[PDB]
């Protein structure tokens, strides 16, 4: 079919910045173009049609143009719930292709990560399994570290981490680490901390809480 | 008003058959076409084929000509994807999309979509489906109090948790699953709450698992 | 009026801040926003039948492109395509989404034809020349108009690049009644054979005329001038 190259991939800017995405095709599709809006989560949703009409319901900062093979997307003042995937698709030539997509994503300040911790839920230890869990939450950028005190002596393996995409309201993160331990270890143990750095930190922050206290 | 409403999330084995709908209302359905899409798991985007209910014209797309088959019912107002046999690497999300024709140069058409489905995710896979775990994570000496739910082993994704049965959704927060060692996924939703509405408001989360049919709702239980 | 005072559009139309521009035409007023002050912008506009007026006028301010859609400013209607020459191309669809009919206009007042396009590509086809209007079908692969006169018929082909080919079959079959014929690409000339023997000479010219050169009695070289021809009944009777 006909192959369809968008540029970039990925994409960083601060609120306000007028941000332009590219998508070049191999033949002259010159008016068939789309562009799709996939936030996060589900679903896509049209932006522009035929490359130059806005599509109803859509503000006026989204504009886009092209012709030929070469096309542009072009968000004028860059808005925090603009935060999604942007592919572009051709009609010109039977069948209809996507591009591979581009993702933007807002810049803003760093504080703060506002660690929370929560202890196993003892309905849990019913099976012989229990899951700790360090809570971050509101912060920027992505990049942190967490860290899973016992005894003051740090456990290995048994973690696991997973982080939100970019929030529409604030452009902020969160991230949970949970740390899965047996029963029959849980209870060999008084003390379960998480150490956490942040780039919006001054000094490492550690959430703890005695076993059954 | 236009809307497009899709079928629930299904789960299969390699070989079995299915056929997942696109119920629509809002506009006159036997004007306009009616598309599917594929999307690969985190990939991109594949168009199937398309469908015009006035004379249920079927234009498959060549990657899936013999592969899966597409129908209309101007009666009820609903479209349909069908397969003959499942497999393994079927695994996706797929759309149905109201299109618009326009007349590429030339000898054809093609279209582009404007109004999408919410979106139906198929998992094709030989393993048990079990279903979610139930364990609540309990708020304690917080700075604004935060809670949530725990949802352990289950298998496929994706589960959708709501909060106090909707009507809550300012801080809510839930993490994309994590498949851990055992081979079943594991995630967490969290609200951040004001710390004064400890007993005075009770909050509960509202699991729901369509894969398994499993639905479960607890309550926190602060202490 | 001030400050956008007029310029000519290429279809006998005029065009006239917080670029501003103002339009009329077909009876209602149509506006938008420009980018520079010369004209190059889109004009909106509603019909009484709530159906959606597009007219885009290109950076050049020779192509203007008149669109009409549907309640929704998506769903098409008609698309004429008019550049600075008068080198028009006007689409109507069939509501299913295919192109129903596709005039296309040329330069010179010569205009191209189509109507019943299935949803393939046949359809009938028919070129309107000066004088005379030639018809013929139009299969996916080229554009065939056809003149019949009793056995002859002359097969004027049009390959989708633009190229003009013509060939001629006779389902006589007297070696002193049948006529073949013989095409010259470069000099797009068509030379009827009978009897082992030239007849005469037709040339399709890129004026999108047709002339006549009758051969001598030898059939050796040609004689006189050239007739252009006006009737239709002229190409059948060199079909004769």
């Amino acid at each position: 079919a006909i192959q369809l190259t968008q540029s970039p991939s990925s994409l960083s800017a601060s609120v306000g910045d007028r941000v332009t995405i590219t998508c070049r095709a191999s033949q002259g599709i010159s008016n068939a173009l789309a562009w799709y809006q996939q936030k996060p989560g589900k679903a896509p949703k049209l932006l522009i049609y035929d490359a130059s009409s806005l599509e109803r319901g859509v503000p006026s900062r989204f504009s886009g143009s092209g012709f030929g093979t070469d096309f542009t997307l072009t968000i004028s003042s860059l808005q925090p719930e603009d935060f999604a995937i942007y592919y572009c698709q051709q009609f010109n030539g039977f069948p209809n292709t996507f591009g591979q997509g581009t993702r933007v994503e807002i810049k803003r300040t760093v504080a703060a990560p506002s660690v929370f911790i929560f202890p196993p839920s003892d309905e849990q230890l019913k099976s012989g399994t229990a899951s700790v869990v360090c809570l971050l939450n509101n912060f920027y950028p992505r990049e942190a570290k967490v860290q899973w005190k016992v005894d003051n002596a740090l456990q290995s393996g048994n973690s696991q981490e997973s982080v939100t995409e970019q929030d529409s309201k604030d452009s902020t993160y969160s991230l949970s680490s949970t740390l899965t331990l047996s029963k029959a270890d849980y209870e060999k143990h008084k003390v379960y901390a998480c150490e956490v750095t942040h780039q919006g930190l001054s000094s490492p922050v550690t959430k703890s809480f005695n076993r059954g206290e | 008003e236009v809307q497009l409403v899709q079928s629930g999330a299904e789960v299969k084995m390699p070989g079995e058959s299915l056929k997942i709908s696109c119920e629509v209302s809002g506009y006159s359905f036997t004007s306009y076409w009616i598309g599917w899409v594929r999307q690969m798991p985190g990939k991109g985007l594949e168009w199937m084929g398309i469908i015009y209910p006035g004379d249920s014209d079927t234009r498959y797309s060549p990657s899936f000509q013999g592969q899966v088959t597409i129908s209309a019912d101007k009666s009820i107002s609903t479209a349909y994807l069908q397969w003959s046999s499942l497999k393994a690497s079927d695994t996706a999300m797929y759309y149905c999309t109201r299109s618009i024709s326009r007349s590429g140069p030339g000898f054809s058409l093609s279209w582009f979509f404007d109004y999408w489905g919410q979106g139906t995710l198929v998992t094709v896979s030989s393993a048990s489906t079990k279903g979610p775990s139930v364990f609540p994570l309990a708020p304690s000496s917080k700075s604004t109090a935060a809670l949530g739910c725990l949802v352990k082993d289950y298998f496929p994704e994706p589960v959708t948790v709501s909060w106090n049965s909707g009507a809550l959704t300012s801080g809510v927060h839930t993490f994309p699953a994590v498949l851990q060692s055992s081979g079943l996924y594991s995630l967490s939703s969290v609200v951040t709450v004001p710390s004064s509405s400890l007993g005075t408001q009770t909050y509960i989360c509202n699991v729901n698992h369509k894969p398994s049919n499993t639905k479960v709702d607890k309550r926190v239980e602060p202490k | 009026e001030k400050n956008s005072v007029s310029v000519d559009l290429p279809g006998e139309m005029k065009v006239l801040n917080k670029y501003d521009l103002i339009a009329t035409v077909d009876k209602l007023e149509l506006k938008g926003t420009s980018d520079k002050n010369n004209g190059s912008g889109v004009l909106e506009g509603v019909k009484a039948d709530k159906s959606k007026v597009k007219l885009t006028i290109s950076d050049d301010l020779g192509q203007t492109t008149l669109e009409v859609f549907k309640e929704d400013g998506k769903t098409l209607v008609s698309k004429k395509v008019t550049s600075k020459d008068k080198s028009s191309t006007e689409e109507k669809f069939n509501e299913k989404g295919e192109v129903s009919e596709k005039i296309i206009t040329r330069a010179d007042g010569t205009r191209l034809e189509y109507t019943g396009i299935k949803s393939d590509g046949s359809g009938k086809a028919k070129e309107v020349l000066k004088g005379y209007v030639l018809e013929g079908t139009l299969t996916a692969e080229k554009t065939t108009l056809v003149v019949k006169e009793g056995t002859v018929t002359l097969s004027k082909n049009i390959s989708k690049s633009g190229e003009v080919s013509v060939e001629l079959n006779d389902t006589d079959s007297s070696a002193a009644t049948k006529k073949t014929a013989a095409w010259n690409s470069g000099t797009s000339t068509l030379t009827i054979t009978v009897n082992s023997k030239k007849t005469k000479d037709l040339v399709f010219t890129k004026e999108n005329t047709i002339t006549v050169q009758q051969y001598d009695s030898n059939g050796t070289k040609l004689e006189g001038s050239a007739v252009e021809i006006t009737k239709l009944d002229e190409i059948k009777n060199a079909l004769k």
